[PDB]
């Protein structure tokens, strides 16, 4: 039981913060958070440790802190060793062990800010025929490299049957990602229509399709 | 018991947790208690569990 | 007879239940309880009652 956000972008030398929500559970009772590091492949080396303090041969610039149910990182003086992944660390007492958080991704710029550039498949007759149904939603062409999807049939969000696939670097640099949704048939007939949106930073893009 | 000559020294510890939670992880749920007693000392200890600087 | 025995009353004390003196002597062999316990603050009360009368 804790939240942090997806991702966080910044120019080289700005500040920026990572927030580390939680519960009464884990940072509500008396128990300290900690974050860790990982760089690409590489292995969390330990960062900020009893919410402030931080070990050998970490800059100044990574500063921690905590107040209240929530903790917060702080990154200030960007460089390209820093983009990495971010994930804060407490204990919670009512599951009786230590917790993790979902990890931020830290995107350094360096690039333009390009957005997404979704374009949405409909099942083909030839797969209902084979009694299946799998709608298809391509992202390209979009910097940096971390979205949000959400599909909706016409109003309401679909929880299951979505497969999300990781971002990756392009050829053109920048990053390309997929989402397929499986469905049975009469489900995909017995609706007005469907939606893909696709939230990059601050914009959501969504594609539509219709059964004809 | 003080099987010597010369008169002993006890000391013991009283572990204040951080919170009401953190004190049922390391002992359990429940009010914890200490008591002590020799043929001329009589009392009792309990933990304050809260938050601390 | 202790002297805050005279106040709680053990056996030892029923003669002392209410004494009435000028100079108040104790003596080693004095025990203040019967069922055993101690009183908080005992040297001030034992102060209190020593110029008590």
């Amino acid at each position: 039981a804790l939240t942090q956000p997806p991702s966080v972008s910044g120019a080289p030398g700005q500040r920026v913060t990572i927030s580390c929500t939680g519960s009464s559970s884990n940072i509500g009772a008396g128990f300290d958070v900690h974050w860790y590091q990982q760089l690409p492949g590489t292995a969390p080396k330990l960062l900020i440790y009893g919410n402030s303090f931080r070990p050998s041969g970490v800059p100044d610039r990574f500063s921690g802190s905590k107040s209240g149910t929530s903790a917060s990182l702080a990154i200030a003086g960007l460089q390209a060793e820093d983009e990495a992944d971010y994930y804060c660390q407490s204990y919670d007492s009512s599951l009786s062990g230590v917790v993790f958080g979902g990890g931020t991704k830290l995107t350094v710029l360096g690039q333009p800010k390009a957005a997404p550039s979704v374009t949405l498949f409909p099942p083909s007759s030839e797969e209902l025929q084979a009694n299946k149904a799998t709608l298809v939603c391509l992202i390209s062409d979009f910097y940096p490299g971390a979205v949000t999807v959400a599909w909706k049939a016409d109003s309401s969000p679909v929880k299951a049957g979505v497969e999300t696939t990781t971002p990756s670097k392009q050829s053109n640099n920048k990053y390309a990602a997929s989402s397929y949704l499986s469905l049975t048939p009469e489900q995909w007939k017995s609706h007005r229509s469907y939606s893909c949106q696709v939230t990059h930073e601050g914009s959501t893009v969504e594609k539509t399709v219709a059964p004809t | 018991k003080n099987t010597r000559k010369s008169p002993a020294l006890i000391v013991w510890g009283i572990h204040h947790s951080v919170s009401t939670a953190e004190q049922t992880k390391l002992y359990g749920s429940g009010n914890k208690l200490v008591t002590v007693g020799s043929s001329n000392y009589q009392q009792s200890f309990v933990p304050s569990p809260g938050a601390r600087p | 007879c202790g002297l805050l025995g005279t106040i709680t009353g053990p056996p030892q004390c029923d003669q002392f239940l209410e004494f009435s003196a000028d100079l108040i002597i104790e003596r080693r062999e004095g025990s203040d309880v019967c069922y055993p316990g101690k009183f908080v603050n005992e040297e001030a009360l034992r102060q209190i009652l020593r110029e008590s009368g």
